[PDB]
Protein backbone atom coordinates (compact mmCIF):
# COMPACT_ATOMS: atom_id res chain seq x y z
CA UNK A 1 0.00 0.00 0.00
CA UNK A 2 1.18 3.62 -1.13
CA UNK A 3 -0.63 6.10 0.32
CA UNK A 4 -0.28 10.28 -1.34
CA UNK A 5 -0.14 13.12 1.48
CA UNK A 6 -1.04 16.22 -0.59
CA UNK A 7 -0.61 19.48 0.70
CA UNK A 8 -1.76 22.35 1.48
CA UNK A 9 -5.32 21.62 1.92
CA UNK A 10 -6.54 24.64 0.89
CA UNK A 11 -4.90 28.01 -1.35
CA UNK A 12 -5.73 30.91 -1.61
CA UNK A 13 -4.31 32.76 -4.61
CA UNK A 14 -4.96 35.87 -7.19
CA UNK A 15 -5.28 36.11 -10.90
CA UNK A 16 -1.72 36.39 -11.95
CA UNK A 17 -0.19 34.87 -9.12
CA UNK A 18 1.91 31.68 -8.87
CA UNK A 19 1.43 28.43 -6.99
CA UNK A 20 2.59 25.34 -6.08
CA UNK A 21 0.92 21.71 -5.21
CA UNK A 22 2.81 19.03 -3.86
CA UNK A 23 2.12 15.35 -2.88
CA UNK A 24 4.47 12.96 -1.30
CA UNK A 25 4.32 9.20 -2.19
CA UNK A 26 5.08 6.76 1.23
CA UNK A 27 7.22 4.73 -1.03
CA UNK A 28 8.59 4.82 -4.41
CA UNK A 29 5.87 5.00 -7.49
CA UNK A 30 8.49 5.73 -10.08
CA UNK A 31 7.27 8.55 -12.53
CA UNK A 32 4.15 6.62 -11.91
CA UNK A 33 2.32 10.03 -10.94
CA UNK A 34 -1.28 11.84 -12.54
CA UNK A 35 -2.22 15.43 -11.48
CA UNK A 36 -6.30 16.24 -12.29
CA UNK A 37 -8.27 19.14 -11.85
CA UNK A 38 -12.04 19.17 -11.08
CA UNK A 39 -14.73 21.75 -11.06
CA UNK A 40 -17.56 22.54 -8.75
CA UNK A 41 -20.14 19.86 -9.96
CA UNK A 42 -17.98 18.41 -13.24
CA UNK A 43 -15.97 15.55 -13.40
CA UNK A 44 -11.93 15.80 -12.69
CA UNK A 45 -10.19 16.19 -16.14
CA UNK A 46 -6.75 14.99 -16.69
CA UNK A 47 -3.39 17.97 -16.12
CA UNK A 48 -0.23 16.02 -15.73
CA UNK A 49 0.83 12.63 -16.64
CA UNK A 50 3.77 10.52 -15.85
CA UNK A 51 4.79 13.33 -13.09
CA UNK A 52 5.91 15.52 -15.71
CA UNK A 53 4.24 15.66 -18.91
CA UNK A 54 1.38 17.76 -19.94
CA UNK A 55 -1.92 16.23 -21.21
CA UNK A 56 -3.34 17.76 -24.39
CA UNK A 57 -5.09 20.85 -24.48
CA UNK A 58 -3.03 22.07 -20.87
CA UNK A 59 -1.65 25.22 -20.82
CA UNK A 60 2.08 25.75 -20.48
CA UNK A 61 1.67 27.86 -17.33
CA UNK A 62 0.99 24.32 -15.71
CA UNK A 63 4.01 22.13 -15.26
CA UNK A 64 4.83 19.02 -12.94
CA UNK A 65 8.23 18.44 -11.29
CA UNK A 66 9.41 14.87 -9.71
CA UNK A 67 11.77 14.58 -7.05
CA UNK A 68 12.20 11.29 -5.44
CA UNK A 69 8.62 10.55 -3.93
CA UNK A 70 7.71 14.08 -3.80
CA UNK A 71 6.07 15.47 -6.70
CA UNK A 72 4.72 19.26 -7.70
CA UNK A 73 2.31 21.03 -9.16
CA UNK A 74 3.06 24.48 -10.22
CA UNK A 75 0.88 26.99 -11.78
CA UNK A 76 1.95 30.06 -12.76
CA UNK A 77 -0.04 33.77 -13.74
CA UNK A 78 -3.11 32.20 -12.38
CA UNK A 79 -6.49 32.32 -14.34
CA UNK A 80 -9.68 32.74 -13.47
CA UNK A 81 -10.63 29.14 -15.24
CA UNK A 82 -8.18 27.91 -12.78
CA UNK A 83 -9.44 27.81 -9.50
CA UNK A 84 -10.84 24.78 -8.43
CA UNK A 85 -9.68 21.80 -6.67
CA UNK A 86 -6.52 19.66 -7.71
CA UNK A 87 -5.84 15.77 -6.72
CA UNK A 88 -2.63 13.88 -7.73
CA UNK A 89 -3.17 9.81 -8.14
CA UNK A 90 -0.51 7.52 -8.19
CA UNK A 91 -0.56 4.25 -10.39
CA UNK A 92 2.28 2.15 -9.30
CA UNK A 93 0.89 -0.97 -7.36
CA UNK A 94 -2.82 -1.77 -6.05
CA UNK A 95 -4.52 0.42 -4.53
CA UNK A 96 -4.02 3.62 -7.29
CA UNK A 97 -4.37 6.15 -4.52
CA UNK A 98 -5.17 9.45 -4.28
CA UNK A 99 -3.81 12.45 -2.56
CA UNK A 100 -6.26 14.23 -0.18
CA UNK A 101 -6.93 16.93 -2.18
CA UNK A 102 -6.43 20.68 -2.94
CA UNK A 103 -8.75 23.62 -3.11
CA UNK A 104 -7.85 26.65 -5.01
CA UNK A 105 -9.99 29.39 -4.39
CA UNK A 106 -9.37 33.39 -5.21
CA UNK A 107 -7.68 35.83 -3.07
CA UNK A 108 -9.89 39.22 -3.00
CA UNK A 109 -7.52 42.17 -3.36
CA UNK A 110 -9.77 43.78 -0.55
CA UNK A 111 -11.58 42.33 2.33
CA UNK A 112 -15.23 42.37 2.30
CA UNK A 113 -16.89 42.07 5.71
CA UNK A 114 -20.51 40.42 5.57
CA UNK A 115 -23.74 42.27 5.48
CA UNK A 116 -25.54 40.84 8.56
CA UNK A 117 -29.29 39.92 8.73
CA UNK A 118 -31.34 38.31 11.10
CA UNK A 119 -34.35 36.63 10.21
CA UNK A 120 -37.42 35.39 12.95
CA UNK A 121 -39.32 32.14 12.50
CA UNK A 122 -42.71 32.80 11.13
CA UNK A 123 -46.21 32.52 12.32
CA UNK A 124 -46.78 29.76 9.95
CA UNK A 125 -43.87 27.68 11.03
CA UNK A 126 -44.87 28.25 14.54
CA UNK A 127 -48.13 26.77 14.56
CA UNK A 128 -46.56 23.21 13.58
CA UNK A 129 -44.79 23.31 16.75
CA UNK A 130 -41.06 24.46 15.45
CA UNK A 131 -38.94 28.00 15.13
CA UNK A 132 -36.23 28.22 12.97
CA UNK A 133 -33.79 31.18 13.12
CA UNK A 134 -31.84 32.16 10.45
CA UNK A 135 -28.47 34.35 10.07
CA UNK A 136 -27.24 35.64 6.88
CA UNK A 137 -24.09 36.42 6.37
CA UNK A 138 -23.93 38.52 2.79
CA UNK A 139 -20.99 38.84 0.51
CA UNK A 140 -17.67 38.43 3.21
CA UNK A 141 -14.41 37.85 2.03
CA UNK A 142 -12.51 35.53 3.24
CA UNK A 143 -14.10 32.58 4.00
CA UNK A 144 -13.50 32.17 8.00
CA UNK A 145 -15.92 33.64 9.87
CA UNK A 146 -16.90 33.25 13.06
CA UNK A 147 -21.00 33.18 13.15
CA UNK A 148 -22.44 32.46 17.40
CA UNK A 149 -25.77 32.45 18.46
CA UNK A 150 -26.79 33.88 21.83
CA UNK A 151 -30.02 33.46 23.05
CA UNK A 152 -30.74 35.92 26.44
CA UNK A 153 -27.19 36.24 25.79
CA UNK A 154 -26.27 32.79 26.42
CA UNK A 155 -24.41 31.23 23.90
CA UNK A 156 -25.85 28.25 22.04
CA UNK A 157 -24.14 25.05 20.96
CA UNK A 158 -25.61 21.87 18.98
CA UNK A 159 -28.64 23.48 17.65
CA UNK A 160 -27.72 25.50 14.72
CA UNK A 161 -26.15 24.37 11.12
CA UNK A 162 -24.30 26.27 8.42
CA UNK A 163 -24.37 26.15 5.00
CA UNK A 164 -22.12 28.22 2.06
CA UNK A 165 -22.66 29.43 -0.96
CA UNK A 166 -19.69 28.82 -3.75
CA UNK A 167 -17.52 31.72 -3.93
CA UNK A 168 -18.92 33.89 -6.26
CA UNK A 169 -16.84 34.00 -9.85
CA UNK A 170 -17.26 37.82 -10.30
CA UNK A 171 -16.76 39.77 -6.42
CA UNK A 172 -15.02 36.49 -5.06
CA UNK A 173 -17.29 36.74 -1.98
CA UNK A 174 -18.87 33.80 -0.02
CA UNK A 175 -22.35 33.71 1.90
CA UNK A 176 -23.11 31.92 4.36
CA UNK A 177 -26.49 30.70 6.24
CA UNK A 178 -27.26 29.46 9.85
CA UNK A 179 -29.42 27.84 10.81
CA UNK A 180 -31.21 27.33 14.50
CA UNK A 181 -33.75 25.61 15.56
CA UNK A 182 -35.61 25.04 18.34
CA UNK A 183 -39.04 23.42 19.60
CA UNK A 184 -41.70 26.06 19.99
CA UNK A 185 -41.36 25.60 23.61
CA UNK A 186 -37.61 26.20 23.55
CA UNK A 187 -38.49 28.81 21.52
CA UNK A 188 -41.09 30.67 24.23
CA UNK A 189 -38.10 29.69 27.55
CA UNK A 190 -37.14 33.02 26.01
CA UNK A 191 -36.90 36.73 24.64
CA UNK A 192 -33.84 37.99 22.63
CA UNK A 193 -32.56 35.89 19.87
CA UNK A 194 -29.15 37.09 18.40
CA UNK A 195 -26.82 36.17 16.29
CA UNK A 196 -23.06 37.45 16.89
CA UNK A 197 -20.73 37.55 13.94
CA UNK A 198 -16.73 37.81 14.00
CA UNK A 199 -14.73 38.55 10.81
CA UNK A 200 -11.46 39.94 9.61
CA UNK A 201 -13.47 42.48 8.11
CA UNK A 202 -15.01 43.66 11.52
CA UNK A 203 -13.20 45.44 13.85
CA UNK A 204 -15.41 44.33 16.51
CA UNK A 205 -18.11 41.84 16.39
CA UNK A 206 -21.42 42.55 14.66
CA UNK A 207 -24.60 41.28 16.85
CA UNK A 208 -28.33 41.12 15.11
CA UNK A 209 -30.54 40.45 17.51
CA UNK A 210 -34.55 40.39 17.66
CA UNK A 211 -37.11 39.44 20.46
CA UNK A 212 -39.51 36.84 19.92
CA UNK A 213 -42.73 38.41 19.39
CA UNK A 214 -41.30 41.37 18.37
CA UNK A 215 -42.77 41.08 14.60
CA UNK B 1 -15.37 10.71 -29.29
CA UNK B 2 -14.39 8.41 -26.69
CA UNK B 3 -17.45 8.70 -24.29
CA UNK B 4 -18.39 7.50 -21.35
CA UNK B 5 -21.85 7.31 -20.26
CA UNK B 6 -23.47 6.75 -16.83
CA UNK B 7 -27.55 7.55 -15.21
CA UNK B 8 -27.50 10.58 -13.41
CA UNK B 9 -28.96 9.42 -10.31
CA UNK B 10 -29.92 6.35 -8.31
CA UNK B 11 -32.30 7.09 -5.15
CA UNK B 12 -32.02 3.63 -2.89
CA UNK B 13 -32.58 2.24 0.35
CA UNK B 14 -30.63 0.93 2.97
CA UNK B 15 -29.44 -2.79 3.27
CA UNK B 16 -30.11 -3.41 -0.23
CA UNK B 17 -27.86 -3.32 -3.31
CA UNK B 18 -27.69 -1.66 -6.65
CA UNK B 19 -26.02 -1.96 -9.88
CA UNK B 20 -24.30 1.33 -11.34
CA UNK B 21 -23.71 1.33 -15.17
CA UNK B 22 -20.98 2.44 -17.70
CA UNK B 23 -21.68 2.76 -21.06
CA UNK B 24 -18.40 3.08 -23.37
CA UNK B 25 -18.62 3.93 -27.31
CA UNK B 26 -15.96 5.60 -29.63
CA UNK B 27 -13.10 3.01 -28.89
CA UNK B 28 -12.85 -0.95 -28.66
CA UNK B 29 -14.18 -1.72 -25.15
CA UNK B 30 -11.53 -4.56 -24.81
CA UNK B 31 -8.46 -2.67 -25.30
CA UNK B 32 -8.40 -0.97 -22.01
CA UNK B 33 -8.95 -0.91 -18.37
CA UNK B 34 -11.94 0.67 -16.45
CA UNK B 35 -11.67 1.92 -13.04
CA UNK B 36 -14.30 3.28 -10.60
CA UNK B 37 -13.90 6.16 -8.33
CA UNK B 38 -15.67 7.02 -5.47
CA UNK B 39 -15.96 10.88 -4.46
CA UNK B 40 -18.15 12.20 -1.03
CA UNK B 41 -20.36 15.24 -1.56
CA UNK B 42 -17.51 18.06 -0.95
CA UNK B 43 -15.17 15.52 -0.48
CA UNK B 44 -12.12 13.77 -1.99
CA UNK B 45 -11.70 10.98 -4.66
CA UNK B 46 -10.95 7.61 -3.70
CA UNK B 47 -9.86 4.34 -6.44
CA UNK B 48 -12.17 1.43 -5.57
CA UNK B 49 -10.80 -0.76 -8.47
CA UNK B 50 -10.35 -1.75 -11.88
CA UNK B 51 -11.56 -4.29 -14.36
CA UNK B 52 -9.99 -5.74 -17.81
CA UNK B 53 -12.93 -5.89 -20.15
CA UNK B 54 -10.87 -8.20 -22.12
CA UNK B 55 -10.65 -11.27 -19.71
CA UNK B 56 -12.42 -9.78 -16.59
CA UNK B 57 -9.41 -9.46 -14.20
CA UNK B 58 -9.95 -7.45 -11.47
CA UNK B 59 -8.30 -5.81 -9.14
CA UNK B 60 -10.35 -4.60 -5.95
CA UNK B 61 -9.04 -1.42 -3.14
CA UNK B 62 -9.29 -4.06 -0.18
CA UNK B 63 -11.06 -0.79 1.74
CA UNK B 64 -14.17 -1.72 -1.14
CA UNK B 65 -13.57 -5.31 -1.91
CA UNK B 66 -16.81 -6.36 -0.57
CA UNK B 67 -19.06 -3.18 -0.61
CA UNK B 68 -18.27 -3.35 -4.73
CA UNK B 69 -18.41 -5.81 -7.30
CA UNK B 70 -16.99 -5.15 -10.54
CA UNK B 71 -18.25 -7.30 -14.10
CA UNK B 72 -18.68 -5.67 -17.47
CA UNK B 73 -21.00 -6.76 -20.75
CA UNK B 74 -18.45 -7.28 -23.54
CA UNK B 75 -21.59 -7.76 -26.29
CA UNK B 76 -23.07 -3.97 -25.12
CA UNK B 77 -19.59 -2.32 -24.22
CA UNK B 78 -20.86 -1.88 -21.13
CA UNK B 79 -19.11 -1.66 -17.49
CA UNK B 80 -21.03 -2.44 -14.19
CA UNK B 81 -20.52 -1.66 -10.73
CA UNK B 82 -22.49 -3.43 -8.03
CA UNK B 83 -22.76 -2.09 -4.30
CA UNK B 84 -24.30 -4.11 -1.71
CA UNK B 85 -25.83 -3.60 1.68
CA UNK B 86 -25.92 -0.16 1.21
CA UNK B 87 -25.39 2.23 4.27
CA UNK B 88 -25.20 6.46 4.53
CA UNK B 89 -21.63 5.96 4.04
CA UNK B 90 -21.99 4.96 0.33
CA UNK B 91 -23.95 8.24 -0.64
CA UNK B 92 -21.68 9.78 -3.17
CA UNK B 93 -21.00 10.23 -6.86
CA UNK B 94 -19.70 7.18 -8.59
CA UNK B 95 -17.26 8.05 -11.29
CA UNK B 96 -16.12 5.54 -14.32
CA UNK B 97 -12.98 5.96 -15.96
CA UNK B 98 -11.02 4.65 -18.91
CA UNK B 99 -7.12 4.44 -19.15
CA UNK B 100 -5.48 6.35 -21.72
CA UNK B 101 -3.04 5.29 -24.14
CA UNK B 102 -0.32 5.66 -21.36
CA UNK B 103 -2.25 3.27 -19.23
CA UNK B 104 -1.27 5.12 -15.90
CA UNK B 105 -3.75 8.27 -16.89
CA UNK B 106 -7.29 8.88 -16.56
CA UNK B 107 -8.34 10.73 -19.74
CA UNK B 108 -11.97 9.96 -19.68
CA UNK B 109 -14.07 10.00 -17.22
CA UNK B 110 -17.99 9.37 -16.77
CA UNK B 111 -20.25 11.95 -15.33
CA UNK B 112 -21.07 10.12 -12.38
CA UNK B 113 -24.04 8.49 -10.92
CA UNK B 114 -25.11 10.20 -7.98
CA UNK B 115 -26.43 7.70 -5.16
CA UNK B 116 -28.19 8.98 -2.31
CA UNK B 117 -29.17 5.96 0.11
CA UNK B 118 -31.61 7.02 2.03
CA UNK B 119 -35.19 5.10 3.75
CA UNK B 120 -36.84 8.56 3.36
CA UNK B 121 -40.06 8.71 1.67
CA UNK B 122 -40.88 11.37 -0.87
CA UNK B 123 -42.27 14.74 0.74
CA UNK B 124 -43.11 18.37 -0.48
CA UNK B 125 -41.54 21.20 1.29
CA UNK B 126 -42.82 23.91 3.64
CA UNK B 127 -41.84 27.08 2.09
CA UNK B 128 -41.73 29.63 5.37
CA UNK B 129 -41.12 33.47 4.91
CA UNK B 130 -37.69 35.23 5.82
CA UNK B 131 -37.76 39.09 6.83
CA UNK B 132 -36.45 40.83 9.77
CA UNK B 133 -38.19 42.71 12.14
CA UNK B 134 -36.06 45.95 11.54
CA UNK B 135 -31.19 52.96 8.61
CA UNK B 136 -29.14 50.79 5.80
CA UNK B 137 -28.68 50.70 2.27
CA UNK B 138 -30.00 47.20 1.57
CA UNK B 139 -32.40 45.26 2.63
CA UNK B 140 -32.68 41.36 2.70
CA UNK B 141 -35.81 38.75 2.20
CA UNK B 142 -35.90 35.40 1.63
CA UNK B 143 -37.49 31.97 1.82
CA UNK B 144 -36.96 28.65 4.15
CA UNK B 145 -37.37 25.35 2.25
CA UNK B 146 -38.09 23.13 4.82
CA UNK B 147 -38.47 19.47 5.41
CA UNK B 148 -38.48 17.90 2.14
CA UNK B 149 -37.37 14.65 0.30
CA UNK B 150 -35.75 14.11 -2.02
CA UNK B 151 -32.97 16.48 -3.53
CA UNK B 152 -33.40 19.10 -5.42
CA UNK B 153 -35.89 21.97 -5.52
CA UNK B 154 -35.40 24.56 -7.91
CA UNK B 155 -35.60 28.67 -5.82
CA UNK B 156 -36.32 31.48 -8.10
CA UNK B 157 -37.54 34.77 -7.00
CA UNK B 158 -40.36 36.98 -9.50
CA UNK B 159 -40.63 34.27 -11.65
CA UNK B 160 -37.08 34.08 -12.43
CA UNK B 161 -36.66 38.05 -13.38
CA UNK B 162 -35.25 38.57 -10.19
CA UNK B 163 -31.46 37.03 -10.06
CA UNK B 164 -29.13 39.61 -9.25
CA UNK B 165 -28.28 39.34 -5.59
CA UNK B 166 -29.99 36.08 -5.27
CA UNK B 167 -28.59 33.34 -2.85
CA UNK B 168 -29.56 30.18 -2.92
CA UNK B 169 -27.73 27.79 0.01
CA UNK B 170 -26.77 24.27 -0.37
CA UNK B 171 -29.04 21.84 1.36
CA UNK B 172 -28.20 20.44 4.58
CA UNK B 173 -29.89 16.97 5.58
CA UNK B 174 -31.61 17.03 8.93
CA UNK B 175 -31.56 13.63 11.79
CA UNK B 176 -35.20 13.24 10.28
CA UNK B 177 -33.70 12.71 6.94
CA UNK B 178 -35.74 15.51 5.76
CA UNK B 179 -33.82 18.79 3.73
CA UNK B 180 -33.81 22.02 4.50
CA UNK B 181 -32.69 25.25 2.72
CA UNK B 182 -32.33 28.97 2.48
CA UNK B 183 -33.21 30.98 -0.52
CA UNK B 184 -32.34 34.99 0.25
CA UNK B 185 -31.95 38.01 -2.07
CA UNK B 186 -30.60 41.61 -0.88
CA UNK B 187 -32.23 44.43 -2.46
CA UNK B 188 -32.03 48.32 -2.07
CA UNK B 189 -34.20 49.51 0.97
CA UNK B 190 -35.68 51.85 -1.20
CA UNK B 191 -37.50 49.15 -3.57
CA UNK B 192 -39.01 47.90 -0.26
CA UNK B 193 -42.32 50.23 -0.85
CA UNK B 194 -42.43 49.80 -4.41
CA UNK B 195 -41.56 46.66 -5.58
CA UNK B 196 -43.04 42.68 -4.56
CA UNK B 197 -40.83 39.88 -3.96
CA UNK B 198 -42.05 36.25 -4.27
CA UNK B 199 -40.61 33.29 -4.25
CA UNK B 200 -41.34 30.27 -6.65
CA UNK B 201 -40.00 26.78 -5.20
CA UNK B 202 -40.50 24.16 -7.22
CA UNK B 203 -40.08 20.42 -6.46
CA UNK B 204 -40.24 17.71 -8.95
CA UNK B 205 -40.73 14.49 -7.21
CA UNK B 206 -43.67 15.42 -4.95
CA UNK B 207 -45.28 17.70 -8.23
CA UNK B 208 -45.19 20.49 -5.70
CA UNK B 209 -44.99 24.12 -7.13
CA UNK B 210 -45.44 27.15 -4.00
CA UNK B 211 -45.25 30.62 -4.69
CA UNK B 212 -44.51 32.45 -1.77
CA UNK B 213 -44.70 36.57 -1.06
CA UNK B 214 -42.47 37.51 1.36
CA UNK B 215 -43.61 40.64 3.15
CA UNK B 216 -41.23 43.09 4.18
Amino acid sequence: DIQMTQSPASLSASVGETVTITCRASGNIHNYLAWYQQKQGKSPQLLVYNAKTLADGVPSRFSGSESGTQYSLKINSLQPEDFGSYYCQHFWSTPFTFGSGTKLELKRGTVAAPSVFIFPPSDEQLKSGTASVVCLLNNFYPREAKVQWKVDNALQSGNSQESVTEQDSKDSTYSLSSTLTLSKADYEKHKVYACEVTHQGLSSPVTKSFNRGEC
Amino acid sequence: QVQLQQPGAELVQPGTSVRLSCKASGYIFTTYWIHWVKQRPGQGLEWIGEINPNNGRINYNEKFKTKATLTVDKSSSTAYMQLSSLTSEDSAVYYCTRVGVMITTFPYWGQGTLVTVSAASTKGPSVFPLAPCSSESTAALGCLVKDYFPEPVTVSWNSGALTSGVHTFPAVLQSSGLYSLSSVVTVPSSSLGTKTYTCNVDHKPSNTKVDKRVHH
